[PDB]
């Protein structure tokens, strides 16, 4: 599962219909100016995935539709068109067509193109290992240089979300009232066996046996499922740490990061002279040591939860030219076994890059076309 | 595998018919969540239990349909 096309109208500055050629299956990069359209196509795939896009108010929607002088829009759609090749999506097909309308009076999903709600989409999402929960498929500059300044409270929070404790919570919620709705069923099977042609009645009463079996390993899976989720917090911590730790020294060669519980928050702890006991608090950290920092975070979460495919909207803006390269060598080890969509001002993401895209703005509207990795060389210096 | 069929009953019960809800054993689906394989965080394991669950559901509602047709014939 990644994204083989996407198609844009009326929306935002895509005013009319845009039709971006086919992605590569590892890492596309995206440039342009200052005003092109890179954000607004990374918020349009967001329009259709993205949990926190899924309901908006008119005062949301209108700001979604293009808006400028000229030909006036009413209606804007998204179209994703999903390559389902190793079949994650539970649909019998090679392409999945997944599209958001939005009007002012009007908002609806089309799944290859027959009427979904807002809840099939999402449980389809997460059939193929697309959650609602991880929010970091998706990554901007604002939100990693939100997370550099992050206290030590925001991050235990976010701890807490990819260890999964609410929406286990909300699964055993449904479960335990889905059980109770079967044991009134159960009752009237068991107390109906009284009348029992022969061989059903043994057949049937088989399958009684089944169900009271089974009943008893559901009750032995609740006690082991409740029993870690106590321990999920502090696992997924060891686990995230664990990776960030690896993953800063595979961007900072002789460094050193660890995270710190203390449960009030989780602290970041980080040198880059080389583990020499030279750990600084993150918040002592330069601008742009905060911003790799973050980032290392974020793909130590990403690993522990991972996705088919990346959206990162200019995530090397604070580095230096060290920490770039080191940045695109990682996303080039990582864009074998997923999806990369990229924007970047930088050579050094172009290195890292299978296909390229350059974004104009031009006659009130934006245009997305397939360029060469020349010219995007050429555009970025 | 068999937590595969049951990832599919917690999201997309749709694509799922009587033959993989009478094929399921319950207790051995239950015994490969809770014993290793590749082990899962808590958010899986909750979808799991839910698909468990949805199985257990279908497997008492097939037998009240098999029963309720078997008692109104003899
Ligand atoms: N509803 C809208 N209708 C028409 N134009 C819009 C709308 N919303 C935003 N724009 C404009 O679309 C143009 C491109 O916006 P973006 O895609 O966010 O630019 P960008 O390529 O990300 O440039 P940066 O963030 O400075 S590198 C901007 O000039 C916006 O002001
Ligand atoms: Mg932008």
């Amino acid at each position: 599962m990644y994204i083989k096309q996407v198609i844009i109208q009326g929306f935002r500055s895509y005013r009319d219909q845009t039709i971006v050629d086919p992605f590569s299956s590892k890492h596309n990069v995206i440039v342009g100016r200052n005003g092109s359209g890179k954000s607004n196509f990374f918020y349009a795939i967001q329009f259709v995935l993205s949990d926190e896009f899924s309901h908006l108010r008119p005062e949301q929607r209108l700001a979604l539709l293009h808006e400028g002088t000229g030909p006036r829009v009413i209606s804007a759609f998204v179209e994703i068109i999903f390559d389902n090749s190793d079949n994650r999506l539970p649909i019998d097909k090679e392409e999945v067509s997944l599209r958001r309308v939005i009007g002012a009076k009007k908002d609806q999903y089309f799944l290859d193109k027959k009427m979904v709600t807002k809840n099939d989409v999402m449980n389809l999402l997460e059939s193929a290992g697309f959650s609602r929960s991880n929010p970091y498929y998706i990554v901007k500059q604002g939100k990693i240089n939100q997370m550099a300044t992050a206290p030590d409270s925001q991050r235990l929070k976010l701890l807490r979300e990819v260890a999964g404790t609410r929406v286990y919570d909300e699964r055993k919620e449904e479960s335990i009232s889905l059980m109770k709705e079967t044991e009134g069923k159960r009752e009237k099977i068991n107390e109906l066996l009284k009348y029992i042609f022969s061989e059903q009645k043994e057949k049937l009463i088989k399958r009684q046996e089944e169900l009271d079996r089974g009943y008893k390993s559901i009750m032995e899976l609740m006690n082991v499922l409740e029993l870690r989720k106590y321990e999920a917090i502090q696992l997924t911590f060891k686990q995230v740490s664990k990776n960030f730790s690896e993953v800063f020294q595979k961007l900072v060669p002789g460094g050193k990061a660890t995270l710190v519980m203390k449960f009030t928050g989780v602290g970041i702890r980080v040198s880059f002279t080389g583990k020499q006991g030279e750990m600084r608090e993150m918040q002592q950290l330069s601008g742009g040591q905060k911003s790799l920092v973050a980032l290392a975070l974020i793909f130590a979460i990403q690993k522990c939860d991972p996705a088919p495919f990346y959206l990162f909207d200019q995530i090397d803006q604070a580095l230096d030219a060290q920490h770039r390269k080191a940045v695109s060598d990682m996303i080039m080890e990582l864009a074998v076994h997923a999806q990369f969509i990229t924007t970047t001002f930088r050579p050094e993401l172009l290195e890292s890059a299978d296909k390229f895209y350059g974004v104009k703005f031009r006659n009130k509207v934006s245009h997305i076309d397939v360029i060469t990795a020349e010219m995007a060389k050429d555009f970025v210096e | 595998g068999p937590l595969a069929k049951i990832w599919l009953a917690a999201h997309w019960d749709k694509k799922l018919t009587k033959a993989h809800v009478f094929e399921c054993n319950l207790e051995s689906s239950v015994e490969s969540i809770i014993s290793p394989k590749v082990k899962m965080a808590l958010r899986t394991s909750g979808h799991l239990l839910l698909g468990v669950v949805r199985i257990y559901h279908r497997k008492a509602k097939y037998l009240l349909a098999d029963c309720n047709e078997a008692f109104i014939k003899i």
